[PDB]
DNA sequence: CCGAGCAGCATCATTACTTGTGAGCGGATAAC
DNA sequence: GTTATCCGCTCACAATGCCACACGCGCTGCTCGG
């Protein structure tokens, strides 16, 4: 038809000459010119070649493809073939058909704002005044306030605060879809409960955020607003973000505490030997609270509390024995969040990260799902609080250099050196002198990696009402390593101690590994190697991201179809699901 | 000591030990220099106009002996110029005509001359030129190519590991490729077979190209075998004898010599039976006539009467026809060498193979192969043959292509044939054989001796002469077939095809591209910037994983930090700083020429192979101060690799340490403590700047600002020294200097400083003067910053007191939280200058008009506009409204001459009215600063037009105004010192004014003849003005080319103010990037117990993970810096003693431990003195190089020098609690920028609006207002929950199914939910589409 | 946007989809080799029928 | 006469290092 | 010779998603046309 094959023109006589024009024009003139040859006198191989011709440019019209080319004049590139608007990533297929693009909402770029729940998220005002203009016509006009469409469309335009709380109103409980722009898998795209707020930026919950696999260096989010009844009320009971918890890959808990609300409690469940208010003892968390929001106590220092921790020993009952543990006033402040259920024991120790996802998974194992999305709410709350009280910060004499690092080397380096001597003096051969240079720098690796850290996790010396202890180190660096909150010390060793070893293009290992680390600078060839090692890596993220997506896009393909359809098959034929063993251990 | 007269505005301060030898070169030497290497008139044809001219001249006839050469050429000059060009929008052309002859030898005769005419300078295309800052100007914007880097056209060696059949056959192929010509290659069978092979074709058995070039297989084979001779003696089959030749393999029986037994019966000769077999010294050896088993012989046989042949070369010899040749002769017999560790019998197993065995057979071989159905005859495979190869016209190597090819033979004469030849073909084949055994050794492709860069000069004559062998042809059959001599050498060629070639190159290529213009840094990086993609390169699909990884020989040549992350990483590139390319085109470096134990500051510019053969030292490898290495086993590098060497075991140390990285990544402070994996992004972030309102200097830099702002363009660089006359906010007048002007054309120059103008990513670009008046400039110093510089150095960002703590979560993950004080002191607060053109065509209806008349609009709409419709300059325009006011002529068909006459007087301009004005795009605010206005001539002008015309000839006036005036002064001073030498005339020169000076009444012989001359001077004077303003005045007032049938193009510009806010995205110079996230009010955020607040509050937990340690430590210096800053504004506040400050300022400078640099503060002035105060109140800037920075010691003791601790850490007070941080925070003051990511171009949304015309789709991008993009993945990610009806509705409701959607809007606003699925309107589009084809495809009845 | 038109071939012509998309539907129907539908195709040569 | 539209064009050799894989076909290679 | 067997060569067929922004998209000696 004309219609899917248009002639749009330009601001003058330019039109854009679709493909299929063109192509039609060919084939229809060579056509009328076989005719008319056909009716005069018709030269036998002039028709035979005519009819030849006539062939290649009806095959080309249905396809371009196949014979040879038949590209377009004056831009080197073939014509757009029928085929063509079928196949390929332009074809209707996946262009129109399958994922087509909407019309109805959105798209920004994302910030933080942890003061909204769980559930909620942020949206900008013009956004949202943008998007519901049909919910804000249809408020409007039930309420009288314009009862015509054109009205309603001036009082949008000149937004009398009328129209601002008539849509506070409209969205109060309407859902709305946040969507990452690869969705990799189902968590990819969400819905939320919208807030208003200023601004430009889409705020969400940091959870969340860490569960798109969002960052926030700039990444871009899309909204989408369901709205027809049955769907809003679809978003609100599987795609809200409060639904899902253990990610359907596996029954892990998706929302975990990733940073800098991790170093905030690990800070807080800490235990400073001698600390301001140790040795006291206190009537109740509430009461630690009070004392350490005076300040006349530490946030972290040994006291006694009395706690009761809440007990389900039978189903449905609740004991309540009030003892008397022995604590720190950071754990005594965080006990005021457990919602009666999980034992004190649970939240007596350093809590890491790992510790904290444990919490999480027993609270949601024990009490339900209410009661865990509000614990999860309220410790985030209280760990950016705290993390905001704490005032951790990284400075550049933090990273200690372990002092007898130098010695290391050296030792190891005489040690390469006598084995050129080895070499040069050929008492052993190349191939054994080079593994045995690798290996005795992997030695010295692992020594001064030992050494950095048995001068970092314990560095702390200080004294309780007396000579001097021994306390785990409170830097501020392995205050985020040893809590988990951001990198290993597979990068702290990397940091403060020597750097190690590095590849080559190929793969394999230069003889001199980087002497030097970051807290002290690197010769320029030392710079160099990191940077193939570096650049190797970012290629093949680069590489493997096409690659990834093209290969689960053939998974999604040919499982489409598989839909649980019956309830029971009724056989007896299974796989014998045994502990697996690769001669290692299990 | 030696510091500018713009330097002691504000000096540096300087760490770095290593005093640098050679100062950074031009930035820009590859642009430059290859241009120049293009356009100049080279009297050598190696390269430029005139090889491409010797190339594709002479043209010959149809050996009609009428030819057309050349002699020279020449270039016109630029009708317009750069700021004229680049404001018309017409690209900065440059006429090009050509001195050429057309000679017509006479017939039937001898050669010489009957026929011929001269014709100079006949025209053939406009080629545009290079403007000083390296780029090009096509019309209206500013393009830049970006120099490409391929495989050097030569020959070299693949492998090919295993990768084919799988069971270790890897085949060494060896391909040869010309700079211009359809290369060749020779491909190993998985069976050990050689096969010569075209581009891609069908392969042949070798040894039928030998057989082309005229070989018999007895020469054929003498060339890649040895003669295992066989002197047959009266017994014995006697032969020679070389141990080694025996050496071989497994053994068969005694070979027993002279009698001698060395070879033991039975096998396994050992390297000691080889040994005593050399020490007998053999030169015979008895042999079994069965020894001779495949023994496959060279020369052919025949009897000495038969003729026939009794024994055929290459067959096989053996004891049947050893037998049988034995009864003729013989005296003579040999075979060929033949051994499965050398020697391999691969030449003599392909002529096995081998077809044909003819020569014109071979030719018609070849014939059919490089192009099927075609009649093999004799001359056509001749000339296929001789023309594929051979041909000058149709082929050439290279002259680096000869270079790398003998090089690659291991050839001697370094130039000479550009064709290939018989001799270096076999000679390719025989390396390759070697290859194939132990011999020889394959070159991987990555080595950068193997990939040239190639500049956007030879690429632009190459397209040239490209553009140029078509209209060579043209011309050449119009020679051919037209009156040989009644012409005139003027027309026979066109030029239109060369136009069109070298016009599609600089505009329409994948190379070119418009600069990336927002940022002095970014531009620069972006001009020297390396690439892999493009003609004869490689894609990025089909890249390999493998090509985009750095290669050793990298260091120094190219950086390897500089790269787009993204697809294409490895394969842009950024040259190094202080590199070079080669005169061939390879990438060469500088080193240092190490003596014997002296590393004397002789440079060498070292090629990449070269480098190779050599051993370098390391930059960071301190020295004795004497040349000499204060080490013994220094660190070093010889052929890729890292080791350690004796001090006399070296040969070249590097030059400085800053050669490794880029321009860019020069640019990054405290480099060396940072990764490489985020001081990448760290540089990209970097080229991704925004100018802001007043950019200041970044407190810790590297130094490069100087070079990188200079040796830019943005900056307005005084030419010649001279007093600063006259100052303006826009306009510079520098009186020069007595000295350097030339003796006439008082030449008082005018710098024209462009005001806000549009880039070529919507950023104002504004030049203010940062000289001030009457101070003396030099020649080369800076008088006005470009966009986003201060002084003359490269501002990007601003200098923010930060503290690096969480707060609140609001700086979660890594964005980032301000104070609202960074908004009110407008800090990052940005403008961006947007253009929108209307056109006015000419439609067969009619053509269009501008008029400010509307029909249907109302004065609101209107009042915007003047009387003739364009927008005032400075109306703040809202998004929607109408900027212009072009009407259209609408309607036809009307045919009604009863009413076309009325409206032929009363409705000619009443008639069709369409207002198709331009309004501007909803969304989108701003304040008009300009109009451009382009006119179609004939059409006069409008009055906005004329008076933009007239303002703009009083502008150009003003200037040849001021010459005028200093010429009138000096000759009237002239006129005066002279006329007083007698009169006298003393006291009336001067109370008298200049009435008529030119007509007072003295002597004649020289005193009314001064006044003669210098009447004449003054008249001719004022005439020559008047003149060159005419000219001005046409070049200005006249049309413009328009070619499309355009009346009036109306661009009009919009400058909108962009304050900073929420959601914008801001990074320092570490890759920390990240989005502000909140801007918290001023007393909220944290403050020092001094009262100052901190700006930015980034998050910690960012540093260990990214492990770029580097900002850590800046943010400290930062401080230090700060430091030194307020102390100075102390002893500014109160009028502290001058000796005091100076003492101060003196010993801040001499803090470092051993710094290049030695500021006295003497010698300066004591004003001086307190200018440099005064400029560094704001904190003393800090320079350190890259790769030999500040050790943290000397940050200690400058933070000591201030009154700040050494920890770089201070205690706060939260402003909202108002108690104290635990746990001493530390905050600095970090450079911090800010990326054109701002907000306001992402957020978007859409109710409902337009619709796409082949499908009932919505639109798509922010500019038509589209939707989104729901994906694939977003189907899947739905599908995989239950979302079935939002899906659905998604699907049919929501965004297609025109009906369905209306009904949904109009059931919605009526307060009811509900979806009424139809049918996707694209469904049916796919339907039709597919009953396009015969396939029938119908719905089902049930 | 349904109104579909139609052409009226002077000369019947082969249908690109069924003669090329391997294996050739003509050919795998008349246990042909398609280098010769082909050739015939492109009049190059005389099926005799 | 000369400008504006226009009708079917490989416009010679217009070349073109791989990307990795699968399927099929013409022809070498071996069993009956 | 047949008969099928397998193999080298040829040719078709796949290349993440979004975005955003930018740029650009007949011609040319026949045809017509007055
Ligand atoms: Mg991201």
């Amino acid at each position: 038809p004309p219609d899917l094959r248009p002639l749009v023109p330009l601001d003058g006589g330019r039109f854009a000459t679709s493909d299929l024009n063109d192509l039609y024009r060919r084939v229809i003139n060579r056509n009328n010119r076989l005719k008319r040859l056909l009716d005069l006198a018709a030269p036998d191989i002039i028709v035979r070649n005519e009819k030849r011709m006539l062939q290649e440019a009806v095959d080309a019209l249905l396809d371009n493809g196949r014979r040879g080319r038949a590209i377009t004049g004056s831009n080197k590139r073939p014509l757009k073939s029928l085929a063509d608007m079928i196949k390929g990533k332009q074809g209707r297929f996946r262009q129109n058909l399958l994922g087509k693009r909407v019309d109805y909402s959105g798209r920004s770029v994302i910030t933080v704002g942890p003061y909204l729940r769980l559930h909620q998220c942020g949206l900008p005002k013009k956004m949202a005044l943008e998007l519901f203009k049909p919910f804000i016509y249809g408020k409007l006009e039930l309420r009288g306030l314009a009862t015509t469409i054109k009205a309603a469309k001036k009082m949008v335009e000149r937004e009398e605060a009328v129209v601002w709380d008539i849509l506070d109103e409209v969205i109060r409980e309407h859902p709305v879809l946040l969507n990452r722009a690869p969705t990799l898998h189902r968590l990819g795209i969400q819905a939320f409960e919208p807030v208003l707020i200023e601004g430009k930026a889409i705020q969400l919950h940091p959870l969340v955020c860490a569960a798109y696999n969002a960052d926030f260096d700039g990444d871009q989010m899309a909204v989408h607003v369901p709205l027809t009844l049955e769907a809003q009320l679809e978003a609100r009971a599987l795609m809200m973000s409060t639904n899902n918890i253990l990610s359907p890959a596996n029954g892990e808990p998706i929302i975990v505490p990733s940073q800098d609300v991790v170093l905030g409690l690990y800070y807080m469940t800490r235990d400073c030997v001698n600390a301001k208010g140790e040795g006291m003892v206190l009537t109740g968390p509430k009461e630690a609270e009070r004392l350490y929001r005076s300040g006349l106590a530490s946030l972290h220092a040994r006291v006694k509390v009395r706690i009761t921790e809440y007990e389900k020993d039978a189903n449905g009952e609740l004991v309540a024995k009030t003892s008397l543990k022995d604590t720190t006033v950071g754990r005594a402040i965080l006990w005021m969040i457990v919602p009666k259920g999980l034992p004190y024991s649970i939240v007596n120790q350093a809590l890491g990260k790992k510790a904290i996802s444990k919490m999480l998974n027993t609270c949601y194992r024990i009490l339900g799902l209410k009661p865990t999305v509000i614990f999860a709410d309220q410790i985030m709350y209280t760990g950016f609080a705290y993390a905001a009280r704490s005032g951790a910060s990284v400075g550049i004499d933090d990273m200690v250099i372990p002092e007898k690092k130098h010695e290391i080397i050296s030792e190891a380096e005489a040690e390469v050196a006598e084995i050129q001597e080895q070499f040069q003096s050929g008492l052993v051969t190349a191939g054994e002198r080079y593994n045995k240079v690798i290996d005795i720098w992997a030695a010295a690796n692992d020594r001064v990696s030992k050494a950095m850290m048995d001068n970092l996790q314990t560095e702390t010396v200080i004294n309780r009402d007396g000579q001097e202890e021994k306390q785990v180190s409170f830097n501020s660096i392995y205050m985020m390593a040893d809590s988990g909150a951001r990198g290993s010390a597979a990068q702290i060793r990397q940091l403060a101690g020597m750097r190690g070893l590095m590849a080559k293009p190929d793969g394999s290992i230069i003889e001199t590994p980087i002497t030097a680390n970051f807290r002290e600078g690197l010769n320029v060839l030392q710079y160099f190697i990191s940077t193939h090692g570096a650049r190797k890596g970012l290629a093949d993220t680069a590489l493997k991201t096409a690659n990834s997506g093209y290969l689960t896009r053939r998974l999604v393909d040919v499982a489409q179809d598989l839909v649980v359809t019956e309830d029971d098959c009724g056989t007896h034929e299974g796989i014998m699901m045994t502990p697996v063993i690769e001669g290692g251990d299990v | 000591m030696v510091y500018s007269y713009t330097e002691k505005k504000r000096i540096r301060k300087d760490f770095g030990k290593r005093p640098q030898v050679l100062d950074v070169p031009y930035l820009l030497s590859i642009q430059l220099d290859s241009f120049q290497k293009f356009i100049e008139q080279d009297p050598e044809g190696q390269y430029g106009l005139e090889a491409a001219f010797r190339s594709v001249f002479p043209i010959q006839s149809y050996s009609g002996n009428s030819e057309l050469q050349y002699v020279s050429y020449r270039l016109g000059e630029p009708v317009f110029d750069v700021q004229e060009c680049q404001i018309r929008g017409v690209t900065y052309s440059a006429p090009l005509r050509v001195k050429l002859r057309l000679v017509i030898y006479e017939r039937e005769a001898p050669e010489g001359t009957v026929k011929d005419i001269k014709e100079q300078e006949v025209y053939m295309g406009e080629i545009p030129l290079m403007t000083d800052n390296g780029t090009f100007v096509i019309n209206g914007t500013e393009r830049v190519i970006v120099s490409q880097l391929h495989r050097s056209p030569g020959v070299f060696f693949d492998s090919d590991k295993g990768k084919t059949h799988s069971s270790g056959k890897v085949l060494y192929n060896a391909r040869i490729i010309p700079y211009r010509g359809s290369w060749l290659d020779f491909e190993f069978d998985p069976k050990d077979n050689l096969f010569v092979r075209i581009d891609r074709r069908r392969k042949l058995p070798a040894t039928i190209i030998l057989r082309a070039l005229n070989y018999t297989t007895e020469q054929i084979l003498d060339l890649f075998f040895e003669k295992v001779i066989f002197e047959i003696r009266d017994n014995k089959l006697q032969m020679e004898l070389v141990p080694e030749r025996l050496r071989g393999e497994t053994a068969s029986f005694d070979i027993e010599a002279n009698g001698k037994v060395y070879v033991e019966k039975g096998r396994r000769i050992t390297a000691r039976h080889i040994r005593q077999l050399e020490k007998d010294d053999v030169k015979l050896i008895e042999v079994p006539v069965e020894y001779i088993a495949g023994k496959v012989v060279a020369k052919d046989y025949i009897d000495e009467s038969t003729g026939e042949l009794i024994c055929a070369a290459n067959m096989e010899l053996s004891l049947d026809l050893l037998a049988k040749l034995s009864q003729s002769g013989h005296k003579r017999i040999e075979t060929l060498f033949t051994n499965d560790l050398d020697h391999g019998p691969y030449i003599s197993e392909t002529l096995r193979v081998d077809p044909t065995n003819d020569r014109l057979s071979a030719l018609v071989e070849i014939y059919r192969m490089m192009r099927p159905g075609e009649p093999p005859t004799r001359e056509a495979a001749e000339s296929l043959f001789e023309n594929l190869f051979f041909s000058e016209d149709r082929y050439d190597l290279s002259a680096v292509g000869r270079m790398k090819f003998n090089r690659s033979l291991l050839r001697e004469e370094i130039e000479g044939s550009g064709i290939l030849s018989k001799d270096d073909i076999i000679d390719v084949m025989k390396k390759l054989i070697d290859i194939r055994n132990g011999k020889g050794e394959v070159d991987d492709i990555d080595h950068l001796g193997n990939r040239r860069i190639r500049s956007v000069g030879e690429m632009a004559e190459n397209q040239f002469r490209v553009g140029l062998v078509r209209v060579e042809r043209a011309v050449k059959e119009r020679l051919s077939l037209g009156d040989l001599d009644t012409l005139m050498p003027q027309d026979m060629i066109n030029a239109k095809p060369i136009s069109a070639a070298v016009k599609e190159f600089f505009g329409s290529s994948q190379l070119s591209q418009f600069m990336d213009q927002n940022n002095p840094l970014s531009e620069i990086t972006h001009k020297r910037r390396i690439s892999a993609l493009g003609p004869g390169g490689l894609t990025r699909e089909r890249a390999g994983f493998e090509v985009r990884d750095v290669h050793p020989t990298h260091y120094g040549r190219v950086c390897p930090i500089e790269t787009p992350e993204g697809p294409n990483i490895g394969l842009i590139n950024s040259l190094s700083v202080y590199a070079q390319t080669n005169e061939y085109g390879f990438l060469e470096t500088p080193y240092r020429k190490v003596t014997d134990g002296v590393v004397t500051d002789e440079i060498h510019y070292l090629s990449a192979i070269e480098e190779g053969n050599y051993v370098i030292a390391q930059a960071n490898s301190n020295l004795d101060e004497e040349g000499h290495f204060v080490e013994d086993l220094v660190t070093c590098r010889s052929k890729g690799e890292s080791s350690l060497f004796s001090r006399d075991q070296v040969d070249y140390m590097d030059v400085s340490t800053q050669q490794v990285v880029s321009v860019g990544a020069s640019l990054i402070p405290f480099l060396e403590h940072d990764d490489a994996n985020r001081a990448l992004m760290g540089a990209n972030m970097q080229r991704q700047a925004v100018p802001t309102l007043r950019a200041d200097k970044p407190l810790v830099g590297t130094g490069m600002e100087r070079a990188v702002a200079v040796d830019s363009g943005v900056t307005a660089v005084a030419k010649r020294g001279g007093v600063v006359q006259y100052v303006d906010a826009s306009r510079i007048v520098i009186k020069v200097n007595e000295d350097e002007m030339y003796p006439g054309e008082a030449g008082i120059d005018i710098y024209n400083l462009t005001k806000y103008t549009r880039s070529n990513q919507n950023t104002c670009i504004n030049q203010m003067p940062c000289v001030s008046l009457g101070e003396p400039v030099e020649r080369g110093d800076v008088l006005a910053d470009g966009p986003s510089t201060d002084l003359g150095e490269l501002a990007l960002g601003q200098n923010m007191r930060v503290a690096f703590m969480p707060w609140n979560g609001y700086n979660f993950e890594d964005s980032i939280l301000v104070s609202e004080r960074v908004v009110q002191e407008d800090r990052f607060t940005t403008i961006h200058i947007q253009e929108l053109a209307c056109v006015s065509r000419d439609t067969k209806l009619g053509p269009e008009e501008i008029t400010a008349d509307i029909p249907n609009v109302g004065e609101a709409a209107l009042s915007k506009l003047d009387e003739s419709g364009i927008v005032y300059i400075g109306a703040e325009v809202t998004g929607g409204d109408i900027l212009v006011g072009k009407v259209t002529p609408k309607g036809e068909t009307q045919l009604t001459p009863e009413e076309k006459l009325l409206r032929a007087i009363f409705g000619e301009k009443a008639s069709d009215v369409k207002d198709s004005s331009l309004r501007v795009p909803n969304g989108v605010s701003g304040t008009v600063i300009d109009v451009q206005v382009f006119t179609r001539d004939g059409v006069e002008k409008d009055k906005r037009a004329l008076e933009i015309e007239e303002m703009q000839l009083k502008q150009a006036k003003k200037d040849l105004s001021e010459e005028l005036q200093i010429l009138e002064a000096g000759l009237f001073s002239r006129i005066r010192a002279v006329l007083v030498a007698g009169g006298v005339e003393a006291e009336k020169l001067d109370k008298l004014p200049r009435d008529r000076w030119l007509e007072l009444g003295l002597t004649d012989e020289e005193k009314q003849n001064q006044l003669e001359q210098l009447a004449e001077q003054y008249d001719e004077l004022k005439h020559e003005f008047e003149k060159k303003l005419e000219a001005k005045r046409r070049k200005i007032t006249q049309g413009d080319d328009l070619a499309p049938g355009v009346l009036k193009i109306v661009k009009v510009y919009l400058a909108v103010k962009r304050r900073i806010q929420p959601g914008d995205k801001m990074a320092g110079r570490h890759g920390n990037k990240g989005v502000i996230s909140k801007i918290n009010p001023i007393e909220d955020m944290p403050y020092d117990e001094n009262g100052t607040p901190v700006d930015i509050v980034l998050n910690p937990l960012g540093v260990p993970s990214r492990m770029n340690i580097g900002q850590i430590l800046e943010t400290h210096l930062g401080m230090a810096a700060k430091g030194i800053g307020d102390k100075i504004n102390a002893m500014l506040k109160q009028q502290q003693e001058v000796a005091k400050l100076r003492e101060f300022i003196q010993r801040a400078y001499d803090l470092g431990a051993d710094v290049r640099q030695k500021v006295d503060l003497s010698t300066f002035s004591d004003e001086e003195v307190m200018r440099l105060a005064e400029n560094l109140r704001k904190g003393m800037p800090i320079a350190t190089p890259v790769f030999d920075g500040a050790k943290e010691a000397e940050i200690k003791e400058l933070l000591k020098l201030g009154d700040l601790p050494t920890s770089g850490q201070i205690r706060l007070y939260d402003g909202r609690t108002g108690e104290q941080f635990e746990r001493p925070v530390t905050v600095g003051y970090m450079y911090m920028l800010k990326l054109n990511h701002l907000v306001d171009d992402k957020m978007h949304a859409r109710s409902t609006g337009s619709y796409s015309l082949v499908t009932q789709q919505p639109l798509g991008g922010k500019a038509q207002f589209g939707g989104q993009r729901f994906g694939e993945m977003e189907v899947w990610a739905l599908e995989a929950y239950g979302a079935a009806y939002t899906l659905q509705e998604m699907l049919t409701v929501k965004s297609d199914d025109v009906n369905g959607r209306t009904k949904m809007y109009k059931n919605i606003v009526d307060g009811n939910h509900q979806m009424e699925p139809g049918m996707p309107e694209s469904f049916n589009v796919l339907l039709k589409e597919i009953r396009s084809l015969g396939i029938n495809i119908e719905l089902e009845d049930e | 946007r349904e109104r579909m038109g139609h052409i009226e071939l002077a000369s019947p012509t082969a249908h690109i989809w069924f003669l090329k998309s391997l294996p050739s539907r003509i050919g795998l129907l008349l246990d042909m080799p398609l280098r010769d539908i082909e050739r015939v195709l492109y009049f190059e040569s005389y099926v005799v029928i």
